[PDB]
Formats: structure tokens, C-alpha cells, sequence
RNA sequence: GAACUUGAGUGCAGAAGAGGAGAGUGGAAUUCCACGUGUAGCGGUGAAAUGCGUAGAGAUGUGGAGGAACACCAGUGGCGAAGGCGACUCUCUGGUCUGUAACUGACGCUGAGGAGCGAAAGCGUGGGGAGCGAACAGGAUUAGAUACCCUGGUAGUCCACGCCGUAAACGAUGAGUGCUAAGUGUUAGGGGGUUUCCGCCCCUUAGUGCUGCAGCUAACGCAUUAAGCACUCCGCCUGGGGAGU
């Protein structure tokens, strides 16, 4: 059965990513949803659309890609899993392909990227990588 | 070729109704293949039900002679 | 539940003595709490093959409603009988 | 299981008019197929394909059994007594 | 703690199936027994012989006995968790699939240890025994032939109960879930499109095959039935022998 939703919706993404689709539909959550907005804010996808409905919605997110049709989400990894937590303290929230890319956070202060979390002193759960 | 079934629309196939199965036995008595009668494959089993049972009844013949 | 039994008589034999074949064996389904819907009668036909050597046979074409227990006792007494020599019960 | 019996079944213990998957229906459903089904087996002894149709009877039982009696103790307790289980 | 319905299950309406257990019944064929007709070989091999036959064989006709298996249908067809299941009828009985949204509202997944099932051979008790046939005997073959081949043939194969618990038990591929081009057969449904229909065409589930993108692989190949991309749980591997000792 579903196990973990994040690494599901990532791999969507993954996958669809892959073959240069332009859009997906992910069930939606909250968490997964403020996932998808911090795509869309560091410039991952294109736009996110959260559609309701009498379930628990969907969300559509739109891939980018850049010219020559290269597709701008190079991989994404699941760090923190069902069957192994990872939390991280304030100063070894992890940099990403040397700063190039993207860790999200889960953190009291929110659903943070690695820098903004930085910035407050703040740690917690790693979610992902995205580079 | 079309299912002869199918076609007159013949829901229940009948062992009982020998003159219509006898369309189905070859001259020794061996049941036809499908891939011989054109029959669907729905028919062809429940056909193959009415013979063996008209064989049991001596309604058909087990081999002919 | 609706049954068919279908059975054949031996072809030696006289009316008087079929119709009283008949009536024994409706009598039994009746018996054993059956309600008889149809009796279809094909009459004497040619059988395919020999039969304890005979060529040919009554048709007999009993259609009844019953539970298990009123077909089952038929199955017994048609099989005992010498007069028939063949029957099959069979669920519509 | 004949329908008149599951309609009787399903009646007498509905927690409302139109409740059919209630716990309650449920085990009560499966509970008369097990008992149902260990009389079969009782005479068939060697039918083992049927049997392993009770073993997940069986399993599909007690967890709903489970479900009850960790959702509320008391909704648990009284269906037991009605059906006559040790659990 | 309170809600929700997608997961899971229940209800309701349909569908197919060698799924299982029990009890019966049927036709072909082999063997044996009796009888009629009938005479000198039959059988077997690469070639022969052993063997059977004038005591009447083999061939042929009628009837009968008994045991085992179910031609045609029959199909990378169906069903089952696996082993496995194929004549017909009836009794009991499990599961799956499709639609429905009437109901419960996360009740689910996996699962060490444990329990149950598990081809064939084999074992115990008692039946049964046609065909087949380990062992064994004889005839050949051969340098030898404790084999292949031939003629016989015991256990066994069959049945009831119990035991055994192993297979190249294989898809050499654990279970669950979701995501990721297409084309093409085929099985069981549902909906629709021109219709009495037939049918053709379209769509949709769930299986079962082939081809084939992306991706994966040492390569061969896999490829919506993944060996791709992921997450959960279990089992297992760490050079070859010694040794599954």
C-alpha cells in the first residue's frame, strides 16, 4: 500500500520529468502542496494549481524546461523515509550539488528550503534533495 | 466466419435440440474445432456441454460407423 | 429449483404398461415434494447406438421444480429399474 | 449461506436502518459462513481448497473483531455475547 | 479527540471458469474368459533370437469379467496461493472479475517464530491389480555390456486412512502500492455508437501472449504482466572445493 506520499509525489515529477512532459496531476496534502510551492518559488516548475474537489484534491503541477527543451529538474531524491527518519541540527542542514541546488526542510518555523532554513538557526526533518 | 450463435441470436444452446448440434459433429462424430465453425468461444463450450451430453442420451453418436 | 429429467423406456413394451411407467416415476417426483411444470413426450426414436442391444427407446421429457433431496430419490429408483435404461437430471 | 438468513442476520444486528457495513454486520455475516462452512468440512474433511477459503474468513473475522474492540470497548463487548465468541 | 472517502471491506445486480470434496453414470481401447468361422505361422529387430502356436495360435464375429485413463472439443484457452485441475450428471463448497454508488470509515501492507497445504518416488495397515513397469530371468549386441534393443516380469502405478515434506517445487524473477510512449492478438464483463438484429466501429475494467519507445542491464535481454522510477515489509548472498558433509 502507500507508504510515503512525498516520495510518491517526487517521483511523478521524476518520471514525468523524464519524458519532458508539460504538466501532472499529484493527489494533494498539505504538506505535499508546500512542497510544490517552494518548487515553483526556487524555480523548479513552472506553476502549481491546486484544484478541490469531494477527495482530497489534486495538484497540477507544470514541469520547465529551458531551450533546446533541456529539462531544468535534473534529480530528485527522497533523504527522509517511513523506515528511517532524518533530522538534521541547525548547522548540518546539508548543501545540495555545492549550493547549486535545493534541500527542503521540515522545520517549526515551516516547510523551509536548506538556505532559508540556515538563515533562521533552525533544523528538523530533511525531506528531500532536489538538484 | 461468423458464429452461427452470435448471429440468430441463440442465448441457450440445448442437447436436446439434435438436428441443430448435428451441424457441429464432423462424419466419424468428432466435434468440430472452433477454428474449423467459426463458433465464438462462449458457444463452443457450452455446445461442447450439449454434445456430451446428447452422447451420453444416444441423442449423437461416440463414433460413427 | 428447476430440474429437466430426461429418461428413456425400453421400446419392448406395450401403451398400457408405459403409461403406467410414466405415472410411477411423476408419481415419485411428486412425491418427494416436486411440482411437475412440463412432460414433453418425443415418442419412440431412433437411439445413436445399441443399448443392452436395443436400437430404440421411448423419449420421456419431465421438466419439475424440486430441491436436491426429491431428484436424488429418481436417480436411485431410475437406475434400479430395468425398464429404463437411461436418464439424466439436469438443473435449467 | 442462503439470502433469507443473511437478511435476517444483517437486520438483527444493522446498528441502523440502512447500516450494512457496519463491524457489527460483518462479523456476523462471516460468523455464520464459518460456522456454516465448518459443518461442510466436518463431512468433507479432505477438501482442502474449501478450507482455506475459512482460514481467510477466519483472519477477515478477527480483525474486524479487532477494529471494534480498539475503536469502542463497549460496541465490542456487547456483539460477543449476542454471537456467543470467547474472544 | 472530532470529521472525510479514494485504500480496505459490506450490501445490492450481473459474468465466466479442467477450483475443491462426496456420490453416481457413460463410450472408446488394452488384457483375460467362453463360443462360432477358420489354418500355419504369430510376435519382434539394424539383423536375429528368446517367447507364443497343430494341445488350433495370430486374424475374425457375438457376449461377458475386471482395472486404469477420459480421444474429438483443446486454444502462449480457463481456474487455483502453490503443488495442481480435462468424460457426463447431481450434492456440498472456496475464490476471482464487472457495474453500482446503498452502507462502515483507514478497519490497511508485510510478516521472523508458528500453523496449514505441498508433483513423483518412498513407508505402514487393508483392499484392488487390465495396461505399464524399478528389481529380476532369459535372447541379442559387445573386447566386456551388471546398459541401450527384444520377450517376460515383482514392487509400484490405483483405492481408504495415516506418515513422509522433498523437485530444474522454474517466470531459475518474494509480497504490497503508485508512476512512466505505443502497436497488436486473445479470455470474462460494462457502457455507447447507425440498428429488430447480426455484426462492424468506439470506449472501458480485470487477466493472458507478442512486438517495441524512454529507462535499465556485463551482455543476453526486460520493457504498463519491468529486470524502469520510487516507498514499506520479509527471505537470502559474500571465491571454488571440503559440503549440504
Amino acid at each position: 500500500v502507500m507508504t510515503d506520499p512525498i516520495a510518491d509525489m517526487l517521483t511523478r515529477i521524476r518520471n514525468a520529468n523524464m519524458v519532458r512532459h508539460e504538466k501532472l496531476e499529484i493527489p494533494a496534502s498539505k504538506l505535499k502542496r508546500e512542497i510544490a510551492e517552494i518548487l515553483k518559488r526556487e524555480g523548479f516548475i513552472r506553476d502549481v494549481e491546486f484544484v478541490e474537489d469531494s477527495k482530497q484534491g489534486i495538484i497540477r503541477v507544470f514541469l520547465k524546461y529551458g531551450q533546446n527543451n533541456e529539462r531544468v529538474i535534473t534529480g530528485l531524491k527522497r533523504i527522509s523515509k517511513p523506515g528511517l527518519r532524518v533530522y538534521a541540527k541547525s548547522n548540518e542542514v546539508p548543501r545540495v550539488l555545492n549550493g547549486l541546488g535545493i534541500a527542503i526542510i521540515s522545520t517549526s518555523q515551516g516547510v523551509l528550503t536548506d538556505k532559508e532554513a540556515r538563515a533562521k538557526q533552525a533544523g528538523g526533518e530533511v525531506l528531500a534533495y532536489v538538484w | 466466419k461468423v458464429c452461427y450463435f452470435t448471429s440468430n441470436g441463440i442465448t441457450h444452446i440445448d442437447y436436446k435440440d439434435v438436428d441443430l448440434l448435428k451441424k457441429f459433429v464432423s462424419e466419424r462424430g468428432k466435434i468440430l474445432p472452433r477454428r474449423v465453425t467459426g463458433t465464438n468461444a462462449k458457444y463452443q463450450r457450452k455446445l461442447t456441454a450439449a454434445i456430451k451430453r446428447a452422447r451420453q442420451m444416444a441423442l449423437l453418436p461416440y463414433v460413427s460407423g | 429449483r428447476k430440474y429437466e429429467v430426461m429418461y428413456i423406456i425400453r421400446p419392448n413394451i406395450d401403451e398400457e404398461s408405459k403409461k403406467a411407467v410414466i405415472e410411477r416415476f411423476n408419481n415419485v417426483l411428486t412425491s418427494n415434494g416436486a411440482e411437475i411444470t412440463g412432460t414433453k413426450d418425443w415418442g419412440k426414436r431412433r437411439l445413436a447406438y445399441e443399448i443392452n442391444d436395443f436400437r430404440d427407446g421411448f423419449y420421456q421429457i419431465v421438466n419439475v421444480q424440486s430441491d436436491a433431496a426429491a431428484v436424488q430419490e429418481f436417480d436411485r429408483l431410475a437406475k434400479i429399474s430395468d425398464d429404463i435404461i437411461r436418464h439424466i437430471v439436469v438443473k435449467e | 449461506i442462503t439470502q433469507e438468513r443473511k437478511n435476517q442476520l444483517i437486520n438483527e444486528f444493522k446498528t441502523h436502518e440502512s447500516d450494512t457495513g457496519s463491524p457489527e454486520v460483518q462479523i456476523a455475516i462471516l460468523t455464520d459462513s464459518i460456522n456454516n462452512l465448518n459443518e461442510h468440512l466436518r463431512t468433507h474433511k479432505k477438501d482442502h481448497h474449501s478450507r482455506r477459503g475459512l482460514l481467510k474468513m477466519v483472519g477477515k473475522r478477527r480483525n474486524l473483531l479487532t477494529y471494534l474492540r480498539n475503536k469502542d470497548v463497549t460496541r465490542y463487548r456487547e456483539l460477543i455475547n449476542k454471537l456467543g465468541l470467547r474472544r
